């Protein structure tokens, strides 16, 4: 709807050039560490469901879901930026060509304005 | 014990432990080389450093 | 308020790694020392609130509120490691689980800044509620209990999402200080009619509302000991302070749609207050005082003052402490006969002395003996419907009257008269009950020593 | 009590500033934001709701057999 | 068979006090029975009841009740040395509010 | 719109209800698809003859193809409910009521 | 002795290492709103000669 | 059946999907649905019995009925509009018709009638597929030409399609049926905020798929098809029980769980067009739908029922063949909420 | 490469395996026969593997490790129970005719699973197409009610339908007063309560219904007593056998394969005997499932999976 139609989009890349343009998030980003932890939730299920000890089963594997999350959480998180970088300029750009849609109402004081009283009794 | 020799070695499965591991390190590595090249660009092109 | 709120979330390990035969120990130490340091939150300023971050705050009214949740989670323990001694200890982890979880939610629900995710987190509450209710209950009407309880809080709590994603996109926020600073009146329009009626019936049903409160005995009735505390003492306020946070968007209508409410309030506080007199079961009487305790508060909110306004939180505090003592005393018969009939086990003043002590206080102050902080709340939201309506005072009157008549009733029929022939199970109280008892006690004595501590913002 | 645990007023009043100032900034862009939707879908104008026309780089510009196409 | 199940039976209820006099009603096992009536007592009486109520009673004032006070005095000793009114009943200086012009 | 064209939307609204409309076998519903197939062979025909799209005309021609496909998908599994009842009626086939 | 103590008990620092965590990341949380530090109508006051910030 | 046949047959049903996914033209789109649906006949076929093959007949009679309707739109657009591209659709008559079909391919009300038996007639797995993988071209296609929508015939399909999956579920003891209605109560949902938004189409309908596939594994690995044959699992895997609750829990859209993050967002876009009545409607609506999820799960986890003498000899094996991606489904289907804006990655 | 459709796709065919002496074998009498020594001297004249009739602690010697666990933890019945009070009213008579059905059906699962990675024969001391005899004498000496033998067709036609049926059935036949004179020479007390209208009901269920039953699909060779002690004999009747009437030989590798599928994975063979339906005898509450569960799980080596219990010496668990 809204966005699936940009010019100058290429259709599967998932990552534009441009994106590069922004700051990548940090490694100790609290969505990234949600992510790891998501991780750790599905190594600690994988290990109870196949009758395993929980916490201490296989090290390698949940290793693996930890990494694998972070891994794929990353690059969710620098599309996910991208994507909002773009609904920002989008609309900036858009209030800016369009100016008699968005004028700026003249400044009053609330001295001036008259607000309705409603007592409380 | 166990009457049947339990699939599953009581010694570790050390081929799929070390690819485990492998793609594990690997995958953080290439984490960690992704994210400074990332840095590097964006400060390159922003005019930061 | 991370301090606060990461120490739960370490409870959860240290209780999932705990060996099999101190899982009590830990989780009632670490539970007490988190109580302690969420005591510092009680320095509140005198203007603005406690602003820690751009999603958390806390002003005097939520303060007060986490201290009662904080403290009550060791009470909660003590109070289930005894009917839970042949549990496994997988499922003694998912309980005290469960109880973490509660509290861990609603430290986040009572300090989160933006109406969404209080919304979030209010809901979440559920969650936790219904699944202790439902697999650690005793009889079989515990699944219509959690029924009735999940579907009469949703039945109400959805319109509230509705309404409050409508706010959202009509004014551009719904953070608690934007929303106070730039609020605007509401016109007299059908639409702004029903935008009250879903911003506040939520709420309402939360409360009770009498007329929405046949959930509250049904759960309170069924529900483990834990979970019968957990619902009269915090579960109860989360309408409360939804009330008193969400009404500052809902004026001038308020003014002209509290009148059916009010009347609902009004003469159930009487009718509720009179079923008392004629319950059979003991928690059922408990239950029936906690909503028509709940209906003053509702006239408190409604009314709209600042006199009103303290009275209504600090009656939340009283009665959150009352009525988890008098369920905790009520369950310790209870473990004695297994009956909850209250004309079973009769006499028992003569058998337990100092448990009969314990009862005598629970009822003293329940029915707002000053200077309680009971009274204190009652007697603030009396003078502010006196000075709303002079013809008030002949229906609170009725109440105070029929309070202290049920009260003394269970009293009486509980603890004095001869003690059953054929009952000879009845054991000496343990140190944990009386323990129990003194630590719901107290601090119900400390507070009317300072009370200013308990009564909300407008103070 | 104070010196240990707590800290001045200031900061927490500034504290507030800046929150406040942050909220009323996201509230105004999520109602530019709305406005602006509004009127890109309204109109078609804009970078959004740009739905798909025929490409005209399809068409073949040849001599067709026929002189009029 | 008569029945509906093979269901075990309804077992009675175990008496702390029988295997242990003094009990407390903490746990079965004596020591962790006596050491956690310990603990409870300890840091539910102990520290989190006296030192939080001491804490509670000592918190500084950052509601501002004496300085509010202490303002109040100073104003009211102010006013009443000029012969001030001691209060007006103008909120907001009404200097600085343009009331609209006519109502009529 | 010419009249043909409306005969032949009619023809494919009359084969659509005839199907809607079960009697009991199942050939029948089988033969009222395939009179659909016709039909919309028969349109997109004459639509593409009329205006001179050249690249449209192998298009009725796929169609067809997987007409049959239909046809055989069909046929197959009536033999399959004959051979659960020895006979084709579609009253047979109420398991999945319960 | 030390051991087997150690991991018997190890479960008794989880509480507080977690309250100190809270500490450092409000610290960290409210470091991070500071676009109006000593600018207020209401605490705008010159800096000491010594120090840089009001307050951290 | 050969592996290597039923392999075939589900790259043949998957080829299908992505060929309508990734046309441009409608002969195209059209050629993906009947490979599909042709690759699919034998699939639900697989475990020959009566039941099966009631469920394939009906299954067969239902997509040919909308492929006819599917191709008579195309065709009537044709006629009226020299143009083979997938668009705005410029006639409205062939548009009913093309919006008629796909609610018929995917199960919206008052076209729903086959799902229930279909999935009901089949194994879990075919139900599985049915239920997630069949459900994608539909949509796509539906996504494509939402600006054409007419937002009356597809607001009240989505309304139907919410309360007849609600009152339909609340009777049913079989399994597979009532996930047949909770399928055909969550496409209601689906496709109400169509015209609005495809964006939260598409997150809605990945939560769902989700979400289905976790109770599909689940169901599989303690084989129960009926209310009593679950009511034994906590007797032999508690934990898969404890699991299974909490994704009931989930599907039900109680927060913090990840089903409530669809319908919430959902809410909030057509709150943002004015349509107020509706989203409320909604809401009390799959009130439904957790009552008899909570019904479930007061009969599998939170209560425990007698049990058999045999089920002793079950406890001394454990699972030769073990599903993977249960334990990521369920992570996914619960503890996901708190990543709501990546969302934005969608559009 | 565990057994599955990537090992068919690939190679592995069982009718590559198959060498004309598999011929699954099955001895069969009343009590007190001498099947079992005829089905141990079979199976080593002719190579194939022998299975001791199934018990009621059969499935413990083929998981963990293979000592038999207690009575209240596997099986919950007893023979000798049975044979002193045949009419008591804790159901233990059905209890252990489904029990001792359920182990026949594991037993049979695990030789058809053998011949079929193997290609080896078997041969087996009784069948789940045999169980039903004792069923019928319950049934007709009172021991059992209708509605357990409804509950017990439900599971056998439920169960028994997925496998083919033994290609050689062997009967030792020994009469009633012969065999009555074997238990009282046996010396085992509870065996001697056995009442001759016992016998009787079995042999009659043996001679009427699973004789002719086993005619139409498998090759029945009957013997006598003084017959089955030359066991030369027997083989040599074997040898000399027409397999042509069964099932067997219209067996392709896909019927195989979904053979060989079914055969491992015991919990789905073992599915439908424990079908909810709710017979006073079989049917157990829930406190004490969960008791007798815990119990279960306290075992030494039952706790988690057969590689990971470390108080039985299974080391190196954090890296499996
Ligand atoms: C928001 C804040 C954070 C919260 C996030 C959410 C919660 C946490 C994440 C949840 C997922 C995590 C793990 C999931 C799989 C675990 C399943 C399990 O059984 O666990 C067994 C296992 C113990 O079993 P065991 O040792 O293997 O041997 C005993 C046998 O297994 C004995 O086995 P068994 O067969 O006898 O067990 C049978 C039992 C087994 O049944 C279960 O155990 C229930 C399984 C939980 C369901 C999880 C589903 C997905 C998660 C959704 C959570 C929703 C949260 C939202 C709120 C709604 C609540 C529903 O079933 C029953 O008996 C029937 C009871 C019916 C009750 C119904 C309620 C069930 C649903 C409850 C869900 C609530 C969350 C629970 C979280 C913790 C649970 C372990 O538990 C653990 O040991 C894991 C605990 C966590 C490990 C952390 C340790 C790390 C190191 C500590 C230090 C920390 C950092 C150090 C650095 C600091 C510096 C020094
Ligand atoms: C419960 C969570 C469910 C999530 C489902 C599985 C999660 C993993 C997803 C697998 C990631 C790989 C998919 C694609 C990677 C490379 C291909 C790339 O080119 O795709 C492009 C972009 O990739 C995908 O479009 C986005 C996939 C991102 C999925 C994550 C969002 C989940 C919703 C938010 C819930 C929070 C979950 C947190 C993580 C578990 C497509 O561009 P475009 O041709 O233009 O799209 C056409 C269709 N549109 C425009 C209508 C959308
Ligand atoms: C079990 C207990 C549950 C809780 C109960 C909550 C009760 C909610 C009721 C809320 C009261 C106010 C609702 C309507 C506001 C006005 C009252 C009504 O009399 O309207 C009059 C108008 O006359 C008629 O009454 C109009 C309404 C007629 C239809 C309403 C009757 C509904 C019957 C009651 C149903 C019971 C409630 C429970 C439903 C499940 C007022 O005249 P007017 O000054 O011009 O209009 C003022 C409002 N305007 C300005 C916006 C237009
Ligand atoms: C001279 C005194 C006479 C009377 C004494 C009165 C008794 C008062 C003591 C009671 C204390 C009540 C607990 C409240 C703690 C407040 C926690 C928090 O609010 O303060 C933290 C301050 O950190 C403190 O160090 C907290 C330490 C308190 C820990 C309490 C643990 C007590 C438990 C003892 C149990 C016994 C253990 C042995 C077991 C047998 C904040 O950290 P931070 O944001 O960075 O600093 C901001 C303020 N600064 C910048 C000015 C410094
Ligand atoms: C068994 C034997 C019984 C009989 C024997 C009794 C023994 C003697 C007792 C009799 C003496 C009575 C006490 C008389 C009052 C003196 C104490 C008073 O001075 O302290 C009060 C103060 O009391 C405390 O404020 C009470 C603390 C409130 C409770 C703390 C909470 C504890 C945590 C438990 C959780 C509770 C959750 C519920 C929500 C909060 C006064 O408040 P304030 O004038 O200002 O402070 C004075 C100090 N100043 C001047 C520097 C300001
Ligand atoms: C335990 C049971 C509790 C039951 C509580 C449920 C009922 C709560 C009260 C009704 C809530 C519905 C409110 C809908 C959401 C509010 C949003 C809003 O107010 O926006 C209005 C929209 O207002 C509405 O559309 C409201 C329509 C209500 C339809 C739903 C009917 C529900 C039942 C109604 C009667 C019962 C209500 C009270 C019952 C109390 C419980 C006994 C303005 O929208 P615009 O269209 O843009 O108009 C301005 C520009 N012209
Ligand atoms: N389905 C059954 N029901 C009751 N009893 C059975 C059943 N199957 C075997 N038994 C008992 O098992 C006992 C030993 O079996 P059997 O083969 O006859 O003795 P032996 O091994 O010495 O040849 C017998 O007493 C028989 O009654």
């Amino acid at each position: 709807t809204m966005m699936s139609g940009r010019p100058g989009r290429v259709p599967l890349q998932f990552l534009p050039n441009e994106a590069r343009s922004l700051p990548p998030p940090k490694l100790t980003d609290p969505r990234l560490v949600y992510m790891g932890f998501l991780g750790y939730c599905s190594g600690l299920i994988d290990n109870a469901i196949r009758r395993r000890p929980v916490v201490s089963a296989g090290l390698h594997r949940q290793l693996l879901y930890v990494t694998s999350f972070v891994f794929f959480g990353y690059y969710l998180l620098k599309r996910q930026d991208y994507m909002y970088a773009l609904r920002d300029h989008d609309m900036f750009a858009y209030v800016k060509s369009h100016p008699e849609d968005f004028p700026e109402k003249d400044k009053k004081t609330y001295g001036e304005i008259l607000e309705e009283f409603h007592p409380v009794r | 014990k166990f009457y049947i020799r339990e699939p599953p070695h009581g010694s570790p499965d050390w081929l799929k432990v070390g690819l485990t591991l492998g793609t594990s390190v690997f995958l953080w590595i290439y984490l960690i080389k992704q994210h400074k090249e990332d840095v590097l660009e964006y400060k390159r092109r922003n005019g930061l450093e | 308020m991370l301090k606060i709120i990461i120490p739960t979330t370490m409870l959860l390990p240290m209780t999932w790694m705990s060996k099999h035969n101190m899982i009590w120990i830990n989780a009632t130490v670490h539970s007490l020392l988190i109580s302690l340091i969420s005591l510092s939150l009680l320095n509140q300023l005198g203007e603005n609130s406690l602003n820690f971050s751009l999603t958390f705050f806390s002003d005097s009214l939520s303060a007060p509120l986490l201290v009662l949740t904080t403290w009550l989670l060791p009470l909660m323990l003590m109070a289930s490691q005894s009917h839970l001694s042949k549990e496994t200890t997988t499922r003694k982890k998912l309980y005290i689980t469960m109880l973490i979880l509660l509290q861990l939610f609603l430290i986040m629900t009572f300090t989160a800044t933006e109406l969404i995710l209080f919304y979030i987190l209010f809901e979440a509450t559920l969650v936790p509620t219904l699944i202790i209710i439902t697999r650690w209950g005793n009889q079989t009407e515990r699944l219509n209990a959690g029924l009735y309880f999940l579907f009469y809080t949703l039945a109400g709590s959805l319109p509230l999402l509705v309404a409050l994603v409508y706010i959202q996109n009509t004014t551009g926020s719904l953070n608690f200080l934007i929303i106070h600073y730039w609020s605007h009146p509401l016109s007299n329009s059908w639409s702004n009619i029903f935008m009250w009626l879903a911003c506040i019936m939520a709420f309402m049903v939360k409360m009770p509302l009498y007329g929405l409160h046949l959930w509250l005995p049904k759960a309170h009735v069924e529900a483990p000991i834990a979970g019968s505390m957990v619902l009269a003492a915090v579960l109860l306020k989360l309408g409360g302070y939804g009330m008193m946070r969400i009404t500052t968007i809902l004026n001038p209508l308020t003014n002209y749609m509290a009148y059916p409410f009010l009347m609902l309030s009004m003469w159930g506080m009487i009718m509720t207050s009179s079923i008392c007199l004629r319950q059979t079961d003991l928690k059922s009487l408990i239950a029936y005082s906690s909503v028509s305790h709940m209906a003053l508060v509702i006239v408190a909110i409604m009314i709209q003052t600042p006199w009103s306004f303290m009275g209504a939180t600090a009656l939340m505090i009283a009665h959150g402490l009352t009525s988890s003592m008098l369920f905790c005393l009520a369950n310790t018969n209870y473990e004695r006969v297994h009956s909850r009939t209250m004309i079973l086990a009769r006499g028992l003043q003569t058998l337990l002395p100092l448990m009969a002590t314990w009862w005598l206080v629970a009822s003293l102050t329940n029915l707002a003996l000053p200077p309680s902080i009971n009274l204190i709340g009652e007697l603030f939201i009396i003078t502010a419907s006196f000075s709303w309506s002079n013809i008030t005072i002949i229906l609170m009157g009725m109440n105070m009257m029929i309070t202290a008549l049920y009260s003394l009733y269970m009293l009486i029929t509980t603890q004095r008269g001869k003690y059953t022939h054929h009952i000879n199970n009845i054991k000496p109280s343990f140190t944990r009950e009386n323990a129990l008892m003194a630590l719901h006690i107290l601090p119900l004595l400390l507070l009317t020593l300072n009370p200013k501590m308990i009564l909300g913002p407008l103070y | 009590i104070a010196r240990t645990f707590y800290d001045g007023p200031e900061k927490n009043y500034e504290k507030t500033m800046a929150i406040l100032q942050i909220e009323a900034e996201k509230a105004e862009l999520r109602l530019k934001e709305l406005e602006v939707r509004r009127l890109m879908r309204a109109r078609g104008d804009g970078p959004w709701y740009q739905y798909p026309t025929i490409d005209k780089a399809l068409i073949d510009h040849s001599p067709k057999t026929t002189p009029d196409n | 068979p008569t029945i509906r199940l093979q269901e075990d039976p309804d077992p009675e209820d175990e008496n702390l006090y029988e295997k242990n006099p003094d009990s407390h009603g903490y746990d079965k096992d004596p020591i962790v029975d006596l050491w956690n009536m310990r603990v409870v007592f300890f840091f539910g009486f102990s520290i989190v009841l006296v030192l939080g109520s001491t804490f509670v009673a000592y918190l500084p004032d950052y509601r501002m009740q004496e300085w509010a006070r202490r303002e109040a005095e100073r104003l009211v000793k102010y006013r009443e040395a000029n012969g001030l009114p001691l209060m007006e009943s103008n909120c907001f200086d009404p200097n600085k509010i343009q009331l609209p012009e006519d109502e009529d | 719109m010419p009249l043909v064209y409306m005969n032949i939307i009619m023809a494919f609204a009359i084969a659509l209800a005839g199907l809607l409309m079960y009697r009991s076998h199942l050939m029948s519903s089988l033969l009222c698809l395939e009179g659909m197939m016709l039909s919309l062979f028969i349109m997109s025909t004459l639509i593409i003859l009329n205006t001179h799209f050249t690249l449209a005309n192998m298009m009725p021609i796929i169609l067809l193809v997987f007409a049959a496909c239909e046809a055989a998908l069909g046929l197959s599994l009536l033999v399959m409910v004959s051979n659960t009842y020895g006979t084709d009626y579609v009253q047979n086939l109420n398991l999945l009521q319960c | 002795n030390v051991l087997q103590i150690v991991r018997d008990h190890w479960v008794h620092i989880l509480v507080p290492v977690g309250f100190v965590f809270g500490c450092y990341l409000d610290r960290r949380s409210d470091e991070k709103l500071t676009a109006f530090r000593n600018k207020s109508l209401l605490f705008k006051r010159e800096l000491r000669p010594n120090e840089e910030v009001t307050w951290k | 059946m050969n592996p290597i046949i039923y392999t075939t047959l589900i790259m043949t049903v998957m080829s299908g999907t992505m060929l309508v996914m990734i046309s441009s033209h409608w002969l195209l789109i059209w050629i993906g649905f009947e490979m599909n649906l042709l690759a699919m006949i034998p699939v639900l076929m697989k475990n020959f019995n009566p039941r099966a093959t009631e469920a394939a007949t009906k299954y067969f009679l239902t997509q040919a009925t909308a492929s006819m309707m599917l191709m008579m739109a195309i065709i009537i657009n044709l006629l009226y509009s020299g143009q083979w591209t997938i668009t705005k659709m410029f006639n409205p008559v062939a548009m009913t018709m093309m919006t008629m079909a796909l609610a018929m391919k995917l199960g919206l009300s008052p076209f729903h009638f086959w799902v229930p038996e279909v999935t009901q007639g089949i194994s879990l797995q075919a139900g599985l597929l049915l239920l997630t993988w069949q459900k994608l071209a539909p949509l796509s296609v539906l996504c494509q030409i939402s600006q054409s929508i007419n937002p009356n015939l597809m607001l009240t399909m989505a309304m139907l399609s919410i309360l007849i999956g609600g009152w339909g579920g609340l009777n049913q003891t079989q399994l597979r049926k009532i996930m047949a209605y909770s399928s055909i109560a969550h496409m209601g949902w689906m496709t109400a905020v169509l015209p609005y938004n495809t964006t939260m189409t598409i997150l809605n309908l990945l939560i769902y798929i989700t979400m289905t596939l976790a109770m599909f594994m689940l169901l599989i690995h303690s084989s129960a098809t009926t209310t009593l044959s679950l009511s034994h699992t906590w007797n032999k895997m508690p934990v898969i029980t404890s699991l299974m609750m909490v994704t009931l829990l989930s599907m039900g859209g109680l927060p913090p769980l990840s089903g409530f993050m669809p319908k919430w967002m959902i809410i909030q876009e057509m709150t943002k067009n004015e349509s107020i009545i509706m989203p409320t409607l909604m809401a009390m609506t799959a009130l439904l739908n957790l009552y008899f999820y909570m019904r479930l799960a007061y009969s599998s986890s939170l209560t425990m029922f007698p049990s058999t003498n045999n089920m002793k000899m079950k406890w001394q094996f454990e699972h030769t063949k073990q599903m993977k991606l249960l334990p990521t489904m369920i992570v996914l289907s619960t503890l996901v909420l708190p990543m709501t804006p990546a969302l934005s990655s969608l559009n | 490469l565990q057994y599955g459709p990537l090992a068919f796709v690939l190679g592995e065919r069982t009718t590559r395996k198959l060498t004309e002496t598999s011929k699954v074998i099955t001895v069969d009498g009343n009590i007190c026969s001498g099947k079992g020594r005829l089905a141990r001297e079979i199976a080593e004249k002719l190579g194939l593997r022998h299975f001791p009739e199934a018990g009621i602690h059969y499935a413990d010697s083929t998981t963990g490790d293979g000592k038999p666990l207690d009575v209240q933890l596997s099986g919950n019945c007893s023979l000798e129970k049975f044979y002193d009070d045949p009419k008591s009213n804790d159901g233990n008579s059905y209890r252990l005719q489904s029990w001792l059905y359920a182990s026949r059906l594991l037993q049979y699962a695990d030789a058809l699973e053998h011949l079929l990675s193997t290609g080896q024969g078997v041969v087996l001391e009784r069948s789940i197409y045999s169980d039903f005899v004792f069923l019928e004498a319950m049934y007709r000496q009172g021991f059992i009610r209708k509605q357990c033998v409804e509950h017990y067709n439900e599971v056998k036609k439920v169960t028994a339908c997925e496998y083919l049926p033994p290609h050689v059935v062997v009967y030792v036949d020994v009469p009633v007063p012969e065999i009555q004179s074997r238990i009282q020479k046996k010396g085992n007390p509870h065996e001697m309560k056995i009442t001759a209208a016992y016998l009787q009901d079995i042999e009659n269920a043996y001679k009427k219904t699973f004789l002719p039953e086993m005619s139409e699909k498998c090759e029945v060779l009957q013997y006598s007593a003084r017959e089955a002690e030359d066991a030369e004999k027997v083989v040599e009747d074997i040898e000399y056998l027409k397999c042509d009437k069964g099932p067997w030989p219209d067996q392709d590798d896909r019927t195989f394969h979904r053979l060989r599928m079914l055969v491992q994975n015991k919990l789905e063979v073992l599915n439908y005997t424990t079908i909810p339906v709710y017979l006073p005898e079989i049917t157990i509450g829930a406190h004490q499932s969960d008791r007798v569960f815990q119990k279960f799980t306290e075992l030494p080596g039952r706790k988690y999976s057969p590689g990971y219990n470390e108080d039985v010496g299974d080391k190196w668990i954090w890296l499996k």
